[PDB]
């Protein structure tokens, strides 16, 4: 309550140098990402595009990785061994809005984490407007445990991550014990017609987290109001120095 | 600037001011004391039994805060209580013109303080580990009760009060007197009384208004607190350090290890948590006589420039000094000084003596001006010009010895 | 031989009441509002346990201080947040009159209620708990300084006219004498006497030169020690 | 003041004795002993804590030792400035040498220390009096130099502001400086001429 904590840790830094990742309009991707000492993922949609990931070391059946599918009611948070199969997207039809059977996996031999999450409700398929909602996923290893630390945002994206603060809450610490080394996003395409295939005007954007000193700015309710990034300018440095603001 | 050395002219100031100023001193400084075994041992049976192997290091180290403290007592004491008969705020707060009620505490209110007290106290921004912090002897009502029979003492009886017996004398003769001190004549003031008044009222409601105002003049009295929190806050931190051990809390390395290399283990840590409290205790020590010196600097400028009038040159403020009002703060005092300040000088031409008949005269108390037409003698602060007269000056030899001499009458009243 | 003063004997600590332990050994849930050696999820404390006000996060369950100490809780057996606060702690001090006077005392607690200490009359002052000293609402000059404008001395009490108990007195300080000079627009004092006082100051100047030999006192004549 | 100084320097130098017999984790607090018992390899290892500790103790010792010295010398560069000031000379400075006005300061000395007797003139058995800022007798204002208008009750008097000799008005202990109009509390009375 009201007061300023200094942390070093691995956080995004302000303003850093993010990719992008774009699946909107004609094209779809469904690529590798190099997982460094942990990522920053944000989820830019208003069609659910995305819904999970895959964390894996080796992909060649002696490597467990983990796979979540946020999509509607069927979420299980399944760490297995298998086959990794090219494009194991998920498919919403276009026009029909339902998840069209795709094989995320060629089989299941380990699975040395089985969860099953709850079944919810929810939308799947193209909606209008802005991808208003923006899903912010930051994940981290220490000791086999991923921290998973998540938040929620209706600011509006007109051309693309906007301006802005806001904290993400630690709802996971999921004890894998692995060493996953790569992170692929689990995307959905809108087919108008089998073996067409299509995306609606979504995004996702990959960040790497970062070793540095913060100055959160825990008010009285115990929020992270602000921050300040010390390696940021020097200004921020000294910010850090005499910790006022 | 531009000023011209010449051998034949003088200024000689025509006008003046009244100008207050503020001047703050701090005095004394919180009175802190700690336990060795609560900060360094924390309440564990199995430390404090080392601890006694140390010897005697805690009698001491409690023993110099100790003496810290009194002599915070003591500066405080040495600085306020130097009025020996506490005198009661008169009714009236009109003395001759002048209006001390913003000096004086106000009857009506709560406060029981001064309005410059009170502005004073606002403007100043303010149970842990084994740390304490005793009460201070004098209450910020008692040393403003002080301050308060000061100013009433100053405003009803002079610079009597100071020196034995109060004596009571109208305020109007009382700065008649003072401004005889510093070489204006009384008549200036008797002729300038309302004018007078009029810049003294105006020189205290914009000190008030200075102090109302976010203006941050007054951080002396600040930093001997901030300091001083620095430090406690410091030290705490330290406990948070495991120099060279396992952890830092003491339970848990004796929970985690068996007790012969728990043993090393807590001996480390006392090492460090020991060496943290000598270190503060050797800043404060520091910190209490440098307090202690601004503090009998505080009590001698209360002692000269309020229950009298000092002449030294930039004691107690930048001009002639008139009179010194004190005033509390947090943990310091304030004194208001009034500085009676010449201007608008005049260009005049002067010589050291006058030959009137084979014979010099040298003016005394005054000097010798030729305001155009005529040759007077007047006072150095003031353009009072007078005739010249026997009265006036004193004649002593010749006029060949004196360099500049020149010739004039000496007009002699009885003959 | 004691002289007069407020001597500062040694220090005060209350002790816990009752031990209280919970876990997600067996649990004895809560004890509230006593000194108790609280065992939250593994972690064990002696302070007061007090429910909480301000509305943690969910998943914070422990709440922190400026200078990090732990000053709420979240129970693993049960659910509820609860205030931390230490338990009192000061320092006994001994006021006496000078030994050659009397064998009297009294005792002041530095910074405790009444309540918590364990001797006929209690006076609640900003100072401490004061024991064994009989208030009055007479004023005097400084004798034994206690704080808050507050001093203790001996004094006869007037119990039974005066029973000559003279038994310490705590009374709140008086400034000086109260004199009575009237502001007049046309009256002078003027004095017609005079006195000639002699006063002594007494200035100390210097101090002993002492002088101490390192090599004396850290090893004491010996050969091996030194290297 | 004097006793003080003595009893720290006492206390100070008894606490430094005081905290040479005491183990600082060592098996014993003699140096004798250690070595008798313990053969150098094993004896070092005692001998560096006991000189960790005494060299602590003594550097607590020299760095209060250090403090006081300047709070002593503080002490002493007043009382030279008070027995130059006041001894050889007549202070105006309130309240430095004694209490009322100085008349004269004598050394004494004392242990370790110095003893200033001031002579000091006090002011007693006032006598209050109706009294006026000046005096316009022929159209003039008649202010005083050095003292002050009383009025006994028969005629106006002039005196110095601290003692009452009560002497006759003339323009000897007067100037004029100006018309009676301006004067806020004017009285009117005779100026008695000595040459008429
Ligand atoms: C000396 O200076 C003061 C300050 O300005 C003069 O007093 C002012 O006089 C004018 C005109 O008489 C008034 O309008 C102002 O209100 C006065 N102000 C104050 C603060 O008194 C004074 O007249 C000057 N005297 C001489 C001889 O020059
Ligand atoms: C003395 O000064 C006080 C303070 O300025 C005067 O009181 C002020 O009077 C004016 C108008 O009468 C009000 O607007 C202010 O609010 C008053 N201030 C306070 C603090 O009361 C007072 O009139 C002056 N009196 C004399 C005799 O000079
Ligand atoms: C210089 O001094 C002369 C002599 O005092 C001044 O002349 C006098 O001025 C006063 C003021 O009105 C009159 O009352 C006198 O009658 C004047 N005397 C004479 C002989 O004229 C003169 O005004 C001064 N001038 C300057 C510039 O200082
Ligand atoms: C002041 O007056 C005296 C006498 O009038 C002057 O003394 C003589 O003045 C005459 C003027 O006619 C000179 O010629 C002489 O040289 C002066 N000195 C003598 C006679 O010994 C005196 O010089 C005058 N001073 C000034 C500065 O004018
Ligand atoms: C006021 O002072 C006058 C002058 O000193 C006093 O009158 C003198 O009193 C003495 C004693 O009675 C007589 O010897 C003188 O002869 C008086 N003077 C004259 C001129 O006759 C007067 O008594 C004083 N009054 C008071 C009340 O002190
Ligand atoms: C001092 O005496 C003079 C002269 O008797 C007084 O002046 C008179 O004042 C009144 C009232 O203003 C006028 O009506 C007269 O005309 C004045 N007379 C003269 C000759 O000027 C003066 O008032 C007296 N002062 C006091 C304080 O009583
Ligand atoms: C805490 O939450 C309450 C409830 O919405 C709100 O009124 C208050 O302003 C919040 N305080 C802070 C510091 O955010
Ligand atoms: C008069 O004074 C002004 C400045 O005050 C100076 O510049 C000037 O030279 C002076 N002249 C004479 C004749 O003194
Ligand atoms: C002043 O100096 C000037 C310049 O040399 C000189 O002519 C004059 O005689 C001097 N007068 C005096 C009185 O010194
Ligand atoms: C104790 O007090 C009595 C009377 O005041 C006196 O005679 C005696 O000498 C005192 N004792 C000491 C040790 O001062
Ligand atoms: C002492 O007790 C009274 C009444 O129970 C309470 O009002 C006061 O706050 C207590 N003092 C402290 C320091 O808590
Ligand atoms: C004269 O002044 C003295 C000194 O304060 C006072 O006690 C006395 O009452 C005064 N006499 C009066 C006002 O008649
Ligand atoms: C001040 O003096 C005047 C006369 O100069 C007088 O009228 C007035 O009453 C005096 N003040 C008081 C408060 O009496």
């Amino acid at each position: 309550s009201n007061v300023l904590h200094l942390v070093q840790d691995h956080f995004l830094p302000f303003d850093s140098n993010v990719t992008r990742f774009i699946t909107f309009g004609l094209n779809f991707d469904n690529p590798i990402i190099p997982f460094k000492d942990g990522i920053y993922f944000a989820a830019t949609e208003k069609s659910n595009v995305i819904r999970g990931w895959v964390f894996g070391s080796t992909m060649n059946n002696k490597s467990q990785s983990v796979i979540i599918m946020n999509n509607s009611t069927n979420l299980v948070i399944r760490a297995c061994n298998f086959e990794l199969c090219d494009n194991p997207f998920f498919v919403v039809l276009k026009s029909n809005n339902t998840q069209i059977p795709s094989y995320i996996f060629n089989n299941a031999f380990n699975c040395t984490f089985e969860y099953v999450s709850k079944d919810f409700n929810l939308d799947l398929g193209e909606k209008p407007g802005n991808f208003k909602d923006l899903r912010e996923f930051v994940f981290r290893n220490k000791d086999g445990f991923l921290h998973v630390y998540s938040g929620y945002q209706p600011i509006s994206a007109a051309s693309g991550l906007p301006t802005g603060f806001n904290a993400l809450k630690p709802i996971f610490k999921l004890p894998l014990g692995i060493n996953i080394t790569n992170f692929r996003t689990l995307l959905t395409a809108f087919p108008p017609r089998p073996d067409y295939w299509g995306t609606s005007a979504a995004a996702y954007f990959v960040g790497y987290l970062k070793p540095t000193t913060f100055m959160l700015k825990y008010d009285e309710n115990g929020t992270i109001t602000d921050a300040v990034d010390c390696s940021q300018n020097p200004l921020a440095e000294l910010k850090c120095s005499v910790k006022s603001f | 600037s531009s000023i011209a050395y010449s051998n034949n002219t003088i200024a000689i100031p025509t006008n003046f001011s009244i100008s207050i100023t503020t001047e703050v001193m701090p005095v004394s400084m919180a009175k802190t004391s700690v336990d060795c075994n609560m900060y360094i041992c924390g309440d564990s049976t199995e430390c404090a039994n080392l601890l006694l192997q140390y010897g005697s290091f805690c009698t001491q180290l409690n023993r110099a805060l100790s003496g810290i403290a009194v002599e915070q007592d003591r500066n405080t004491r040495e600085v306020f209580a130097q009025v020996k008969q506490m005198y009661k705020t008169p009714t009236l707060k009109d003395f001759g013109g002048f209006n001390f009620s913003q000096i004086l505490p106000d009857p009506l209110k709560p406060t029981k303080r001064s309005f410059i007290e009170d502005l004073l106290f606002n403007k100043v921004t303010l149970k842990f580990n084994g740390l304490t912090v005793l009460p201070p002897l004098l209450t910020d009502d008692m040393i403003a009760a002080y301050t308060a029979a000061l100013v009433s003492g100053t405003a009803t009886a002079g610079w009597t009060f100071g020196a034995g017996a109060a004596l009571q004398i109208p305020f109007a003769m009382q700065m008649a007197y003072r401004f005889n001190g510093i070489g204006v004549t009384q008549n200036v003031l008797y002729e300038n009384q309302k004018q007078i008044a009029n810049q003294f009222n105006k020189a205290i409601s914009q000190i008030q208004e200075s102090l109302t105002t976010t203006s941050t003049a007054l951080g002396k009295l600040q930093d001997v607190v901030n300091q001083n929190a620095q430090a406690l806050n410091t030290l705490v931190k330290q406990l948070s350090s495991n120099f060279g051990a396992i952890s830092s809390v003491l339970n848990d390395i004796l929970s985690r290890l068996d007790p012969p290399e728990a043993e090393v283990q807590i001996d480390r840590l006392i090492t460090g948590r020991l060496q943290s409290l000598q270190t503060y205790v050797t800043q404060q020590l520091i910190r209490a006589a440098e307090i202690r010196a601004s503090a009998n600097l505080a009590a001698t400028k209360m002692s000269e420039c309020v229950l009298g009038q000092s002449k030294r040159v930039d004691f107690c403020g930048k001009g002639y000094h008139l009179m010194s009002f004190p005033q509390a703060a947090p943990h310091g005092v304030v004194f208001l000084h009034v500085t009676y300040v010449p201007s608008q000088e005049r260009n005049f031409t002067t010589a050291p003596a006058i030959c009137h008949e084979g014979k010099a005269y040298f003016p005394r108390e005054g000097v010798f001006v030729f305001n155009g037409t005529s040759w007077f003698i007047t006072q150095r602060n003031f353009f009072s010009p007078q005739i010249i007269t026997t009265d006036n000056t004193f004649v002593s030899g010749s006029c060949d010895v004196v360099i500049g001499i020149i010739n004039n009458t000496v007009y002699d009243p009885l003959q | 031989e004691i002289d007069k003063g407020i001597y500062q004997t040694s220090n005060f600590r209350v002790a816990p009441s009752k031990e209280v332990v919970r876990f997600p050994k067996l649990s004895t849930d809560l004890i509230k509002n006593q000194c108790v050696n609280f065992n939250f999820n593994g972690l064990t404390g002696t302070g007061v346990l007090t429910p909480s006000s301000k509305r943690f996060q969910p998943f914070q369950q422990f709440g922190r201080d400026v200078s990090d100490f732990t000053d709420s809780v979240r129970d693993p057996k049960t659910s509820e947040i609860l205030d931390i606060s230490p338990c009192s702690f000061g320092g006994v001090s001994v006021i006496t009159p000078g030994t050659n006077t009397s064998s009297e005392v009294a005792v002041l607690y530095q910074d405790v209620n009444c309540t918590d200490v364990p001797g006929n009359n209690v006076f609640q002052t900003q100072a401490g708990c004061l024991i064994g000293a009989e208030h009055v609402d007479t004023s005097y000059e400084c004798d034994i300084p206690i704080g808050a404008g507050i001093c203790a001395s001996y004094h006869t009490v007037s119990s039974l006219r005066s029973t000559s108990q003279k038994s310490i007195v705590a009374y709140t300080m008086s400034l000086g004498a109260d004199s009575s000079i009237a502001y007049s627009n046309n009256t002078i004092a003027i004095p017609t006497n005079f006195s000639i006082s002699i006063t002594t100051e007494v200035m100390p100047v210097s101090m002993a030169k002492t002088s101490v030999d390192c090599n004396m006192y850290i090893c004491g004549d010996s050969t091996e020690c030194a290297n």
